[PDB]
Parts: structure tokens; sequence; C-alpha cells
């Protein structure tokens, strides 16, 4: 549900980062495609906004 | 968000827009260093050449502006003639409407205040060049005036420009000091570019060969550029100094 | 093309124009420049700088005789002095020489370059100028003024006044140093003493640009026997004719 | 300094100078000027080897000078000449320099020339702190029981 | 360090680059190869036009227009948006031959188109240009080769290339300059631009091709740009079909 | 490894050129260790797999690890940071230390901006514990380390957003670019799938192609 | 993402997405599908109505006495292009005498979309023409891309589906080239090739729109029951 | 302090041990803890309150001209200067400079004459040298028209 | 002018009157060759050499982290002359922060120890640090500093001489057929560092491999050159240095 959180895309600032959000995001990722096969696992994303993922 | 991507101040009273032209100016790695002999003004500057596909009698940072003002330019190609363009146009209109040949004093503040207006628009990009003009005037003798993409211009007893430049500017201050007299003299203008030429081969720590070098001299009423064909007898004179 | 008419300079919320106030800040990085009113001429001064010595200071100035009468000293940015000294003559002549066929007063023309402000403060692609003028003159009827042109595009007459980044230091030597009888020469031993107290790199009479609107000198005017007319008001003072006056010090 | 062209080429061409010295020493009287020119023109080649090998005809020109009672003057000139463009190397000359040291000591000069001849000498080695060093002291004493 | 500095061009990036115009040599990128061999006597273009369906008519599409009656140009890249930039140098050419009757010179044109990309890049409303051109041809001053990148940057060349094979032309023109460092014939240089675009038709063999070639040359054409076509232009072919084997 | 699902190369449907260019860099340093020491040059020490996304870099690695058979480590870029205080970094050299055992090697690195990019200087805040586990990296990159028994396949479709450091050739020597099917192509990807599903040959593939 | 915004903003995979996005209008668009001989080209045009009660909206302007254009994109965007090719091909006459050329109006057409495209505060024109016409070298058929890009072919089309009709015309090509003097044939071969773009809407004597031009035949546009002999 | 790590914890309890224990170390024959940091807007204000650190000592990174002389003078007093070297040439080129930086310039200067085989340090070393450890321009590096 | 003579003689210092350096900070862009350049003097100097990755001596437990880096100098002081040789100190040697996190806070207490070891009142004997850096601009000001650390070693992009002698020293080794084409090559390769040219080494190589011929050619040399320009500008820049 709502991943408005964790979903910003990645830019680069010189700030800090936005590493602490993209952290999560990344982690994600590859688990929904793995480097093997994932098992029955249906997903549901939920926004409500498009853009900011 | 927006202070840094038009050239209006920023909380500091700083323009970033116009300083990040000085941080494109000295990504072409092209040196120039150039000296008033006693009458005559030699610069001398590298014409890096890449490639083997390239016509080397085409690459130049060398332009004749007029007969007695030539402009050598540090900072990207693209900037770099359109920078010549609108110089040898002002040129030849101001010889059109005051009956004379434009003295360089006139066209180093002229091609600043189209720098500064460069800066007080939104529309506009300043150019990111320094242009170094070197000129043999009538009333004001052998003189060197640099501008650079703000729009702020000083002359020069000798300058030098690319990012090595720091060390170029090393040689010329030592020299002037020790002799203490402002201007290089030595009659000849063939003898000034041999002085220019070993000036450049120590501050950066590298020889030149006759693909390498580009020399302008402006001396008096005209300003040629030396074939690399005469640069080499600059190079063999520089083997029995 | 243009698309940019919309104003750069905008409100700000809590109030103030905050262009305006940015441009000021730019005002106080630069070199300092002083001015001191006497009763029969008015000092202004400045302090060269180069980027390095190979750099000439001869063929620099930051003094601008705008005409004869009334002269500019900034403190702020190069670029912009530059241009602004050229559109101050520009309307000097346009606007008072073709029409009343004479030099403009001080007064006068000290409001015509305050509306060249005034028009970089607001219309579209434009910011602020990133200069304060001091522009001192004399003129037959209001003496001899001194005008502070600021980025507002306000002006003040002033008394003695100083700008640019030593600017807080300068004037409280100034209020206390100041005195309702000074004559030129008396003048010129207040600001030279000041402006030495603002420097820290190097002094001699090259690398301080000192000017006086002292009063006439036919030696300048470049004629003689029209006696209507009296020569340059406005005299930049030479290198060593600068430098006796600072070993009077 | 170092260079793969004139290493053994250059010494055996340094022989036939050699053979070339009396002619030298013959223009030698002409002009001293001429005859310094060839040995001077010999010395602008690197390597240690050739190096040692072009110098010992340069001391050996440095009797003809001090021999002289008006050419002695000449070498203490050449020698702050040597220092100051490079030499060729910084080990050959400082060696070589000594020689000329030597032969000040046995020319049995008038007076007035041999200190002269010492303080132009010392002069040189004033700044520096190599090799040198230990000659200074070696030609200062001397110089020191003249006065 | 600040977001933004990429929605336009007049802005400077914060090491001083572009963006637009760094992003506009990737447009430029995707384009068909095209070579052109600088001879002695003028010039040689030759430019891989793709048979991208079996529905296109054969020898009735053209990427190498004539300006004036002695300048090729050729393009690739965006194709619409260098149509455009072949049509502003076509303007201005005959601007300059009613004012001076003479052919516009190599250096005076290229000269002129310079500005026209480089002043697109100055101001925020106008969109950069992304075509690379190679153009050159034959004046009075002799043979002239210029490549302008779409960064309005130009120079001399004695063999330029542009598009996908830019990789494998750029190598193979080192060596024809490598067999012939002294000079090579104009009528020699068809078969060797032949030869030039089969073997950088290697990033691009998924498809089929069409070779098109043209000349400027002083003494085979009398100095005027022409296409190469009967006998000549099949020769080429079968020359190129000989080296590929 | 535990043997990840053989993929072969018929169902890396086109991009030829890539499967070639990747083989170079990766399977002959294994197989023809003993020619390239004749050449007298050294192996890479890395490929680089950038494009957009969906271009199948991460097919082609696990096509290579059923080829190869040999030990081939799995990485994934976010699970190697690690809130404890350098344990981040113990990750790095453990898991690299394991590969000079089980030689020769491949790790395979999926992401790489979880090791993000050096440039924060700032004295609000950083992070510096990205840059640590970055700085590690390079350390076994480096001469010192092996990497002419391993080789480390690094895939990513952001290349932008990354530090110099990570890049330039000689830590990742081959800079692979992936770009979308051709026309052709496009057609051989449909072909393999369907292989899976039923069909009927009424199907023109080419039309699908086209679309 | 933001790159969509407008004209001038490149695009970091050497695209621009505007003009992407506006040929996206050409494949949400209806099938017109042209096909030539060496005598005679043919627009075979389904026309669409929206509701029962509403009209078929042409598909088919006759552009000049020997040059007619089909629309498969935004109706605004095609009487904007269509004006400005009778201006031309009108200068043309009046000035030079001249029947103005189908290779050279492509030329003419393409311009006038490229500098509204390299323009701030314009857009891309969302709309395909295929352009038919007889000329001094014969039958033309142009397909105008509203990315600026003109493209001269044997046959084409452009719509929803069309990629089915593309491959209709890539079998039955080598047959089309040849069949001359005998417009019959042609036509029930374009008619044919537009049936497999259908997908339950049928063709009928309110939905076929042919137009025809011939060496012998001036620019002739047939509907109503003059499309009902060669359904 | 975060105050959930433990890392954290553990010096929270150091700083009010220290503390406490400072206000026990009152009314003794000692002088309380000397304590120093570069920083000093990255200290706790607790410390800096009356009764714990009373004298608060500041050290400037400028200096003026007499006070800058000084420096130069006594670290090249003892080292070894040539009678053609003088420090006076040496200070008005820099506005800003702080004692350390001094130092290490006066390090570089008898560094470089190890290079040239210089027992003194002649001013041409010290000069060259001078230049080198200074840096820091990005304010009027090529930003000259802010003035 | 560090490293080996104090080790030899330090009796050249003490003519002079003058303290010995110790602290070398070498920084560079990418691929200059700073490691290197530290790797191939450890095999001269002939004492003993510590190489230390700064980012292995930092643990999770609290404070083992700076107890490894104090015993560091103290087995130096014990086998002197010692070196200590520190790899990309951009690690624990970052910016002040004290607004970052738990973590970083714990980089201030390993830094403040490393920086006292330096200098404090236990002085060094002959015991010498070379770090190395990738920017001297994010590293700490108190650690920087002048004094701390003293001659500071800048590593150039190879110069238009230095280029020849890179390409000769990865082309020796090879086979080739004879390769003669340096003199194009360098002039080509401008905007390259070390790295990439021992890359073009490797790359003229794997021509090879496709030609099946067991020797470079110098045509070989030509592609290789412009197969390394292309990718290397797309992809990123490299760092400038202060
Ligand atoms: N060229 C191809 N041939 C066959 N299948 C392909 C091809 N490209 C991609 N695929 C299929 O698409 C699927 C999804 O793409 P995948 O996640 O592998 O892409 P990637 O570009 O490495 O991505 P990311 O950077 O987003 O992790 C693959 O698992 C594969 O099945
Ligand atoms: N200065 C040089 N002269 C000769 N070879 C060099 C030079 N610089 C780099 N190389 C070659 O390139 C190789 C790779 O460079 P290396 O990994 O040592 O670089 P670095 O600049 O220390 O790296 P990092 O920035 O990752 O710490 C060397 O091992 C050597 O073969
Ligand atoms: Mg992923
Ligand atoms: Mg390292």
């Amino acid at each position: 549900d709502e991943i408005d959180a964790v979903g910003g895309a990645r830019f680069d600032d010189g700030a800090g980062g936005d590493n602490e959000v993209q952290r999560t995001m990344l982690e994600l990722i590859t688990q929904l495609d793995g480097f093997d096969p994932r098992g029955n696992i249906k997903v549901m994303f939920a926004t409500n906004r498009p853009n900011t993922l | 968000g927006y202070d840094r991507h038009i050239t209006i101040f920023s909380p500091e009273g700083r323009l970033y827009q116009v300083e990040y032209a000085f941080k494109a100016t000295n990504q072409t790695n092209i040196n120039s260093l150039a000296v008033r002999g006693k009458d005559c003004t030699v610069v001398i500057s590298q014409k890096k050449v890449p490639d083997k596909l390239l016509d080397p009698t085409t690459v130049s940072y060398i332009f004749c502006i007029s007969r007695t003002i030539g402009m050598v330019v540090n900072g990207p190609i693209p900037d770099a003639r359109n920078a010549a363009l609108r110089a040898k146009a002002e040129a030849a209109e101001f010889r059109y409407k005051y009956g004379y040949d434009m003295p360089c004093d006139v066209l180093a503040k002229r091609m600043a205040n189209l720098s500064q207006i460069y800066t007080q628009r939104a529309y506009m990009r300043p150019l990111g060049v320094i242009l170094t003009f070197v000129s043999v005037d009538e009333e004001l003798g052998p003189s060197i005036y640099k501008t650079d993409p703000a729009g702020y211009y000083v002359g020069y007893k000798a300058t030098a420009t690319g990012p090595k430049q720091q060390e170029i500017t090393t040689n010329l201050e030592n020299h002037f000091k020790k002799s203490k007299i402002d201007h290089i003299n030595e009659e000849s203008w063939e003898k000034v570019v041999e002085f220019a030429i070993t000036h450049m081969i120590d501050a950066l720590g590298t020889e030149f060969s006759k693909n390498d070098l580009e020399v302008g001299v402006a001396t008096k009423d005209k300003f040629f550029t030396l074939s690399a064909e005469n640069i080499e007898e600059r190079l063999v004179a520089i083997a029995e100094q | 093309t243009d698309r940019y008419s919309f104003s750069l300079t905008t409100f700000s919320p809590s109030g103030k124009l905050g262009q305006i106030d940015y441009a000021l800040t730019a005002v106080k990085q630069g070199v300092t420049s002083l001015g001191i009113k006497a009763t029969n001429g008015v000092v202004i001064a400045t302090e060269k700088k180069s980027s390095s010595p190979l750099a000439m200071s001869e063929t620099l100035s930051k003094v601008s005789l705008l005409t004869p009468d009334i002269g500019a000293v900034y403190s702020g940015m190069g670029p912009d002095y530059r241009v602004l000294v050229d559109k101050s003559r520009k309307v000097a002549h346009t606007s008072y020489k073709r029409i009343y066929g004479e030099y403009p007063p001080t007064k006068l023309l000290v409001s015509e370059v305050a509306k060249i402000m005034q028009e970089a403060t607001q219309s579209g692609g434009v910011r602020p100028f990133g200069v304060s003028l001091l522009i001192a003159g004399h003129d037959e009827f209001n003496g001899f003024s001194l005008y502070q042109v600021d980025p507002s595009g306000s002006y003040f007459p002033w008394k003695a006044t100083a700008i640019g980044k030593g600017s807080v230091a300068a004037k409280t030597f100034l209020e206390k140093r100041w005195n309702d009888e000074l004559e030129l020469e008396d003048a010129i031993h207040i600001a030279l003493l000041t402006l030495k107290e603002s420097v820290e790199g190097e002094f001699n009479g090259d690398t301080i640009e000192l000017a006086i609107i002292g009063d006439e000198n036919p030696d300048l005017l470049g004629y003689t026997g029209i006696p209507t007319d009296k020569g340059p008001r406005f005299r930049k003072l030479t290198s060593q004719e600068i430098n006796d006056r600072l070993e009077a010090l | 300094m170092s260079r793969d062209a004139p290493i053994k080429a250059d010494k055996d061409y340094s022989q036939i100078l050699k053979e070339e010295f009396p002619k030298i020493d013959s223009l030698a009287q002409n002009d001293c000027n001429s005859a310094l020119d060839q040995l001077l023109v010999l010395e602008k080649k690197t390597r240690q080897a050739s190096d040692l090998a072009s110098s010992k005809e340069v001391l050996a020109k440095i009797v003809d000078l001090l021999a002289s009672r008006n050419k002695w003057d000449d070498l203490n000139e050449q020698l702050t000449l040597l220092s100051k463009k490079h030499g060729q190397l910084k080990l050959s000359i400082q060696y070589m320099i000594q020689k000329v040291m030597e032969y000040l000591k046995s020319s049995k000069s008038l007076d007035l020339n041999t200190r002269i001849s010492v303080i132009e000498t010392i002069r040189v080695v004033t700044e520096n702190k190599i090799f040198v060093e230990v000659e200074r002291a070696r030609v200062t004493k001397d110089l020191v029981e003249i006065k | 360090i600040g977001t933004g500095y990429d929605l336009s061009n007049s802005v400077f990036s914060p090491d001083g680059r572009n963006f637009q115009v760094e992003y506009a040599v990737k447009a430029v990128e995707n384009g068909t190869t095209s070579i052109g061999i600088k001879c002695n006597d003028g010039v040689v273009f030759a430019v891989e036009k793709l048979i991208t369906s079996k529905l296109l008519v054969p020898q009735k599409n053209v990427k190498i227009q004539v300006v004036d009656r002695h300048i090729g140009c050729v393009y690739s890249g965006l194709i619409p948006d260098g149509r455009h930039l072949v049509n502003r140098g076509r303007e201005e050419a005959a601007s300059f031959k009613k004012l001076y009757k003479t052919p516009i010179p190599i250096p005076a044109f290229a000269d002129r188109l310079g500005q026209y990309v480089q002043a697109h890049t100055l101001y925020n409303s106008v969109r950069p240009f992304g075509v690379s051109t190679i153009f050159g041809g034959v004046d009075k001053n002799g043979a002239h080769l210029y490549m302008l990148e779409p960064s309005g940057s130009y120079w001399g060349y004695k063999g330029a290339a542009t598009g996908k094979g830019r990789q494998s032309a750029k190598a193979e023109l080192e060596k024809l300059v490598d067999h012939h460092p002294e000079g090579l014939s104009a009528r020699e240089a068809v078969k060797q631009a032949a030869k030039i675009i089969y073997l950088a038709h290697e990033d691009n063999k998924e498809k089929d091709f069409e070779l098109e070639i043209s000349w400027c040359s002083l003494s085979e054409t009398n100095g005027l740009h022409k296409f190469v076509k009967g006998d000549l232009l099949q020769e080429a072919i079968d020359f190129a079909q000989k080296e590929i084997n | 490894v535990d043997e990840k699902p053989t993929e072969t190369y018929s169902d890396v449907g086109g991009l030829d050129k890539q499967i070639e260019e990747l083989v170079e860099a990766i399977v002959l340093p294994m197989k023809r260790a003993d020619k390239f020491k004749d050449m007298g040059i050294r192996a890479p020490k890395g490929a680089l797999m950038y494009g957009p996304p969906g271009t199948g870099k991460t097919l082609l690695a696990r096509a290579c690890a059923a080829q190869t058979n040999a030990t081939f480590l799995k990485l994934a870029a976010p699970q190697l940071v690690q809130m404890y205080i350098g344990e981040g970094a113990k990750l790095v050299r453990d898991a690299f230390a394991l590969a000079k055992e089980k030689a020769p090697t491949i790790i395979f690195i999926d992401e790489l901006d979880a090791i993000g990019t050096k440039r924060f200087d700032s004295e609000k805040s950083g992070d510096r514990e990205v840059q640590r586990t970055m700085l590690e990296l390079l350390n076994q990159l480096d001469g010192f380390s092996s990497d002419d028994r391993v080789k480390v396949l690094a895939a990513t479709n952001r290349v932008d957003v990354l530090d110099p450091a990570l890049l330039r050739s000689g830590r990742l020597d081959r800079k692979i670019e992936f770009p979308l099917p051709s026309e052709d192509s496009r057609a051989q990807i449909l072909q393999i799938h369907s292989r899976k599903m039923t069909t009927d040959d009424d199907i023109n593939w080419q039309e699908l192609a086209r679309s | 993402n933001n790159y969509d915004g407008d004209t001038v903003t490149f695009s970091p995979t050497g695209r621009l997405f505007q003009v992407e996005y506006a040929l996206e209008a050409i494949k949400q668009g209806s099938v017109t599908v042209g096909l030539r001989s060496n005598t005679h080209a043919v627009l075979v045009a389904l026309k669409r109505n929206a509701d029962e009660l509403s009209s078929y909206q042409k598909k088919i302007i006759k552009c000049d006495e020997h040059m007619g254009l089909s629309l498969a994109g935004l109706a605004p965007d095609a009487r904007v292009l269509s004006n400005y090719l009778r201006q031309q091909c009108n200068y043309s006459s009046l000035v030079f005498n001249r029947k103005l050329a189908v290779e050279r109006a492509g030329h003419l057409l393409c311009d006038k979309a490229q500098k509204n495209t390299q323009s701030y505060g314009g857009r891309p024109y969302g709309v395909g023409l295929l352009i038919i016409g007889y000329d001094k070298s014969g039958a033309h058929l142009l397909e105008f891309q509203p990315s600026g890009n003109v493209t001269e072919l044997y046959g084409t089309a452009i719509g929803a589906r069309s990629q089915g009709a593309k491959t209709y015309l890539e079998r039955t090509l080598d047959t089309f080239i040849k069949i001359d003097g005998n417009p019959d044939e042609l036509i029930k071969a374009g008619v044919e090739a537009i049936s497999q773009s259908l997908r339950d809407e049928s063709l009928t004597v309110d939905n076929l729109s042919i137009a025809i031009v011939g060496k012998d035949t001036p620019f002739t546009i047939y509907d109503g029951e003059a499309v009902a002999k060669y359904i | 302090f975060d105050a959930q790590t433990g890392s954290d914890r553990e010096v929270q309890r150091i700083l009010i041990e220290l503390l406490t224990q400072m206000d026990g170390f009152d009314q003794s024959t000692n002088v309380k803890v000397i304590m120093a940091t570069n920083r000093a807007d990255t200290l706790d204000p607790a410390l800096l309150r009356p009764g714990r650190l009373d004298r608060k000592i500041e050290f400037p990174s400028l200096r003026d001209r007499r006070e800058r002389r000084l420096i130069f003078g006594t670290i090249a007093s003892k080292m070894s200067l040539a009678p053609e070297a003088d420090l006076d040439s040496l200070i008005i080129r820099n506005d800003s400079l702080s004692g350390a930086v001094i130092a290490a310039i006066m390090q570089e200067a008898g560094l470089r004459a190890v290079r040239k085989n210089r027992y003194v340090i002649l001013q041409s070393d010290l000069e060259e040298a001078y230049a080198t450890q200074v840096k820091t321009d990005n304010t009027v590096d090529k930003f000259d028209f802010y003035k | 002018e560090v490293i080996e003579l104090p080790l030899k003689n330090p009796e050249i210092f003490q003519r002079v009157g003058i303290k010995p350096p110790k602290g070398v900070l070498l920084y560079g862009p990418p691929g200059t060759g700073k490691t290197l350049l530290a790797k191939a003097v450890a095999a001269t100097i002939g004492a003993n050499f510590i190489f230390s990755p700064a980012s292995g001596i930092v643990d999770k437990y609290i404070g083992e982290s700076a107890r490894i880096i104090r015993e560091m100098f103290a087995y130096a002081k014990e086998h002197e002359p010692c070196i200590i040789f520190m790899d990309e100190v951009d690690a624990i040697g970052g910016r002040r922060f004290s607004e970052g996190t738990s973590a970083d806070r714990e980089i201030q207490r390993t830094l403040m120890e490393l920086l006292t070891q330096m200098d404090g009142f236990d002085n060094l004997g002959q015991t010498k640090i070379i770090m190395a850096t990738n920017r001297p601009d994010t590293l700490d000001p108190a650690l920087l500093r002048p004094g701390r650390l003293d001659r500071k070693v800048e590593i150039p992009l190879p110069n238009e001489a230095g280029r020849l002698e890179i390409f000769k020293i990865h082309t020796a080794k090879v086979k080739k057929t004879g390769e003669f084409d340096f003199e194009a090559a360098v002039k080509m390769s401008d905007g390259f560092n070390g790295a990439d040219i021992r890359n073009c080494a490797t790359e003229a190589g794997f021509f090879a491999i496709r030609d099946d011929r067991d020797h470079i050619n110098p045509d070989d040399l030509m592609k290789a050159v412009r197969k390394v320009a292309e990718v290397k500008k797309l992809e990123g820049t490299i760092e400038y240095q202060k």
C-alpha cells in the first residue's frame, strides 16, 4: 500500500543523497524478478501518483 | 531552486551561472602564453590536434580580427567562432563610422559590454571563452588585453590561459621582477619568439615540435601567423641557445 | 527568442524585495571606497586590485568622469560599473546637453542614474545592477554635494560616507574626524588616513586611485580665450602627485 | 647526463681530437678564444663516461692559460661559466675543478696573481655543500697562509 | 549540487557542460552510416541508405542534397532536422551568390552553417540540432571536407564519418590514409567509399541496404556536384562484394 | 551457486554482439587462460552491462552461470549495506576472500546505486556508510588482491549517477551497452516465449515484430 | 518523465518524446491504405461515424485537380496542412505555370512540420497524410509521418490494425505493380488490403471512400453507390 | 546523541562522569583540566558554562604584520640562512596565514635546498618554496568580477 | 626526498638545521597510479612496509576500531624504520560532520585518535606515513593541515612526454609484429589516464583473438585507442583537483 514513500526516482543531490529512500526501493526491485525464480507471490502496488515512482 | 539556473543573484551575492562559464574554459586543455616585446607582441599557443584524420591546417585558435588586432582563444571552439565573428564585425563597423582602423583598446571594451549584457539577460548564455587580444597600437604601443566571460578585462604585461596557466604566471612574474622593466625588450620579433618558446618549454615540462606550436605575432601594421615550416626555423634557433 | 518579460525581482512574502537585498550583498563583497565633502571640493578614493602583478594598473580605471563637473567611483562588481558609467555619460548628453546645451546639475544627473537603476529592479529578463556608486559633483546652486546611488534606486545626500567591505569600520572613523570647515587639502588627509586602515596589502601612489573635484584648472581646458568657460573641475591625481601626500601622513 | 649514443664512440672521438691537439695549441697562440672553442664544443654530450673523457682536454688547456701571465684570468671566468650553464653533469665537473686547484699550487705564479686567483675559485663553491665542501677548506687554508 | 541542468541548455551544468547538446550527440548516434573520402581532386560522399521494408521505392529517396551547384551536404541523425540545416545553407549560399557573384567558398560556407547551429544553443527557447553533417565540395581554392558536429563544432577533415557504424568507419579510414598519405585519385575513391560502407555495415548486418555515392571532382565532373550512377556505380558495388568475400 | 536455471543461448534471443563481447571478457580468460599469457596482455578485471531496463542483462548473467560451471557468487548491492559499523565492509572482504578459494570465479553484482556515489561533503549529514562499503570494493579490485582469477560482472540501469572510481577501464574494463531489440530481433524474442504455450501457424510473427 | 512537457527538451535516449507522443495519435487513428501501380494511385479509406445518428467524417480531401490526401490523426491538424498544400499548389500554377511535383510537395510539407517542432510554444502536428498524385514521372504515393519525415513507397498504411494491412500489400507486392491501365483491379486490390484491418466493423456504402488518380483519369472521389461495385 | 545505540550511551555516561567530578575537583590545590579542540561548534555548551571550563582562549588564523615577522624569524634563526636572504619579503604576500603553515613553508625552503645542493637557504629557494603550500584560491582564482 | 633520504642519512637535514619530513599526501584523479606508486616503492626501500586499507580497520565493536590503529604505529616504532601506508583515507579521514548519525560519529572517534598519533607529545623517530586519496577536498581540514602531512605531491595526468613512456611499458612485454604507431597513438590518446593506457594493450589484444593472430598488429592499436576513447567520454568524465 502506498509507495509514494519508498518509490522516489533516484537523483544525485550534494546534500546527502536520496540514499535512505532508495536503499529500501532497490532491495525490493531485485526480489520482484530475482536472480532466481520467485515463488507464488502476487504483488499489488497501490499509488496516488505513478509519477514519483 | 532557480537562483543558479538563470543569471540572478544568490543569498550570497554571487552569480553561479556566470561562474560555470569559468569552469568550461579550461576543459579544452589548450595553453597560451603572450608577452609584449619591444615593438611587437608575440603570442605563442598550443595546437592540439587529436586524431590523424583532422586536416591540421584548419585547426586553429589564432583568429585574424584585423590587420592590427589578433585574438587568441582558450575554451570551446563553438564559442570561439561566435566571439570571433562578433569581433571582426565590430571592427568593420568602427572603420565605417569613425574612418580609422580600430585600435585594440576599444575592441577590448566593446566585447566586454557584450559579455556584460549576456549576464544581465535570462535568455542569453555567456560565452565561455577567454580571449586575449594582442596588438601593436600607434598611440599606446604593443598591448595585451584579456577579456573573460563575466565582462571584466584588464591590460597585461603578459598573460597566460589554460588549466596549467598558474605555472606560466609564475615564470613570467619572476622574469619581470628580476629584470625590473615591465615589458620584455629585444628589437627583432623573431628572437622574442625564441624567448617566449623557452618559457613555455620550462613551465609545462614538455618539448614542442612544429605541429604542436601555432604562433601569432602582431608587429607594426600587420598580424600574420607563422606557417609550420617557418616555426621549425625557430625550433632550431633554440638549439643554439 | 524572448519570452522573458516577467520580473525576476518579485515581492518576498515577509516583505522586502529579494533581488535588491541580495544585490546589496554583492556590493559589500567588493573594494572599499569613500568620499569626503569639504566646503570647496569633494575627494573620492579607492584601492586598485588585480589578479597578479602582471596586470597593469596604468590602463585600469575605477574612477570615471561622467561630465567634467561630476565624477563617480564605485564599490561592488567591475562588470556592472563598466556599462553603467557609459549609460550615465549617454543620458547626461542626450537629455541636458542637447536640450539645455550644457552639463546637468549634480542633483539632476543623480536622479537620472537612479531611474537607470530602477529599470533593472524591474522589467523582465534583468536583475539589479551590483554596484553602489558615490556620484560626487558640483553644481552652481546646491554647492558641492556627495550622493550615494544604491541597488534600491534611492539616493541620499551625504557629507561623508563609505561603501564596500570595510564600510562599517570606515564610517565610524569618519563620523568622529568630520568637521564643519574642511579645506580640500585638509579633506584629503582624512580620506587617505581612513583608506590606509582598509588596505593591508601594498600602499602606493599607483595603487590608490584618488580624485579631487576641486576648483577649476584652465590647464585641462584645452584652450584659452573664451573666459565664459572654465576647465575640468574633475581632475584625477597622477601617481607622482598622490605619493607626496602619502608621505605627508 | 646519460645517452645511448656517445658512450664508446665519443670517447674514441676525444682520442681523435687529441691527435688534433697540437693544432689547437698552435691556434691558441694567435687567439686563445679560438683554440678554447673546440674543447667546449666537445663538452655538449650527455654521458658520464664521455664527460670525464672530454674535460681532461679542457684542464690540459687550463695549464696553457695558467702558464701565461695575462691569460690566467680566462680560466677563472670559464669555470664560473661551467657551474652556471649546467656543465653537462654534476659528478664530472666537481673533480676536474680540484685538478685546477692542484695546478694553482705548483704553478709558482706571482704573489699578486695567486691571491686574486684563489678568491675567484672560492666564490663559485660559496653556497654549495657536496664534494665541493671538502675542497673549499683545502684552498682556503692556503689562501689564509699567504695573508 | 542543485537540481536542474538538463531542462534547458543555457544553463550550464555545475561542470561547465551542456545538456541539451551533450544529449544531442546521442540523437546523432542512432543514425545511418555516412562517410566522406577527401581525394586530391574533390570529395566523395557515400551513405548507407537502409531498405527498411520491401515497400520502399528503390533509388528514389536520397539523403544527399546539393547546395548551390558544387557543395554536397550529407547528414545522419534526425533526418527532417537535417533537411532544415541544409535548407538554411541554401538561403545563405544564395545570398552570397547575389552579393559577390562567385560560388560561396567551402571555408566561407562552413563558417555560415556553423553559426547557425551555435545560435540555437544560446537560447532556452530553440531546440539544438541533433544531426551531424559531412559536407564539402570543390571551389576555386581546392577541395575541402568538413564535418559539423551537433555542438556547432566543425573542423577540417581527410576522412570523416557519422552514425552507428562510426566505430568501424573511423578505423577503416585510418587505413586508407596510410595506404595513400601522398593522395589518391577521385576515380579510385568511389570504389574505396564502397568498400568502407560495406565493412561498416557490420553493426547493422541485421538488414540490407542501398549504397548511394556521389562525387564533386575537378577532373571528371568539372568541379560540379553530381551523383555516381550508371555503370560506375555498379562497378563499385561489384568491388565491395569481392572485398567482403 | 546451486545451479541457476539454464537458459542456454536460445533464451537470450537476439543481441548477439553483446553475448560476443561478454564471453570474450568473462568466459575466455577462464578456458583459454593460457593464450593471453602467451600474448603477454592481461585479462580483464570485469565487465559492466548498462542500458535501459528490461533488456536482459540479468538474463545474460543467469545464462553465464549455467555455461561456465564455476562458482558464481550472486550479489545484490543493498544486501551488502549494513547498519552495524563497518560490518558492511566485512561483507566485501569475506565475499571476495571466498572468491580466491573457489577460483576461478565470477561475482555477479545486481544494482550498483546502493554503493551509490562519492560526492558528499556537506556539514549536514552525508551518509558515509555507503562510501565506506564502496571504497572497500575498490581495494579488492586493486593489485595486492587477486583479480586475475576473480572476474566481477556488474549490471546497472543507471550509469550517469555513478562515481568515476567504479568506472574506468581497469576496474571494470568492459563498457557493454545493451540497446533495445532491432526490427528483426523483436521477432526472435516473441517466437522463444511462444514455445512454452500453444500456437497455431496463422500467427505471422513478422506483423507482431513490426507493431 | 519531466522530459515529456515541452518540445525543446532532449531526452537521454536520443529522442524527443513529444513527437513520439504525436506518432501515437496516428496509431489510435483509423486506417487508410494506399497502393500504386505505374499509372494509377489509389487511396482506400475507411470512414468512421461516432454513433448511429452520426454522419461519417470525410477522410479523403481532394487537395488539387491531381492531388488528394488522407488523414489518420487529428482532424484540426489536418485542416491546417491541407490549406498549406493547396496554397503552394496554387502559387506554382500562378507563378511558374507548373503542376506541383509530388516529390517536391513532400519537401514543402516537410519543413512546415519541422519548424513548429523545433520552436517553443509550438507543437508537432499529429496527423499523417498519404498523399497520392500523378505528375510527370508518374504515380507517386508519399507517406507523411507526423515526425516530418517523408518516404516514398509502392503501398503503405497507417491507422489502427495497420500492420495487418501492410502485410496484404507485402504479399500482393509483385502483382499490383504490373497491372496497368485497369483501375478496376487496383481498387479491388486495395479494398481487400484494408479488409484485414477490420475487427467487427465491416465495410459498406458509407464506410468505404475510394479516390483515384490516373494518367487518363484526373482526381475523382467515388462515394455512395459508387463504392457499391467495388466491395 | 541518537541515544539508542550503545556506542552513543557509553559516551553519555563519560560526559556526565567527567563533568560531575570536575566540580569535585573544585577547591583543591590543582588547576583544573586543560583541554583543546580544533573545532568549537560541535561542543555541548554544558562544558562551556561557568564553573567548569571558565577561561576561553581564542587563537586566530589571522596575524598582523609585526606578529607574523616574528614567527618566521624564530624558526629561521634555528635553521641557517644566507646573508643574501631576508624575511620581510615573505610576509607581505599573504594577508592571512596561520602560524603552523609558516613552519611548513620554512621546511619547504630548507627541503628545496637539498635538491640544489645548498648549505644556506638563499632567497631564491625561499621565494619558490614560499609559493608552494599557499593555494586556496576559490574567490580570487578566476573570480575577480566581485573584486 | 621524504622516504629514502632521512632513512639513509638524517645528516643532510641536520646541516640546514631543519626537521625531516614525515607525512606524504598523494591525491589525484583516478587511474593516475597513486596506489601503484606506493606498491613500487615498498619493494625498493627495504624497511618494513605495513599495507593498510583504511576501511578494514573499522569494526562494529566500540573503539576496538581505534585500538587497532594505535597498535599499528606502536608496531611501527618497534620495527623502525617503518612505513605505514593507508589507501583511500576518505573513509575515516572524511569531513567533520557532527550532525550525522551514530555510524558517522564513530568515524570521529577513530579519526581523532589517528590525528593525535601522528603529532602529539609522542614524537615519531623514522615512522613515515604515505596516505593516498582520491580527493584532498573531502578530507578533514585538521588532517590535511600543513605540518600534519608535509609534502603534498600532486600526481598529474601524464604530460605530452609521459604518454609515450607509459604506452612503451605495457607494449614491450606483448608479442607484436612491430609497432611504430605510438607516434600516432599518444597524439590520439589525450585526456586519458594511466589505467586506460594499460587497457589499450589488452584491447588491441582482443582484436587479435578475432584475427587469430598470435601478435598484436599496429593496426589493432589504432582501433583500441578509439574503443577506449568513446566509452570513457560517454559514461562519465573524471575528477578535477584543487
Ligand atoms: N533479449 C532478450 N531475449 C530474451 N528474453 C529477454 C530479452 N531481454 C529481456 N528478456 C526477458 O525479459 C525479462 C525481464 O528483464 P530483466 O529483468 O532480465 O532485465 P535488465 O535490463 O537486466 O533489468 P533491471 O536493470 O531493471 O534489473 C528477462 O527475465 C527475460 O525473460
Ligand atoms: N603512472 C603509471 N605508469 C605506468 N603504469 C601505470 C601508471 N598508472 C597506472 N598504470 C597501469 O595501470 C594499472 C592500474 O592502475 P592502478 O589500479 O594502480 O591505479 P590507481 O590510480 O592507484 O587507482 P584507484 O583510484 O582505484 O585507487 C597499473 O597496475 C599499471 O599497469
Ligand atoms: Mg535490479
Ligand atoms: Mg588504492
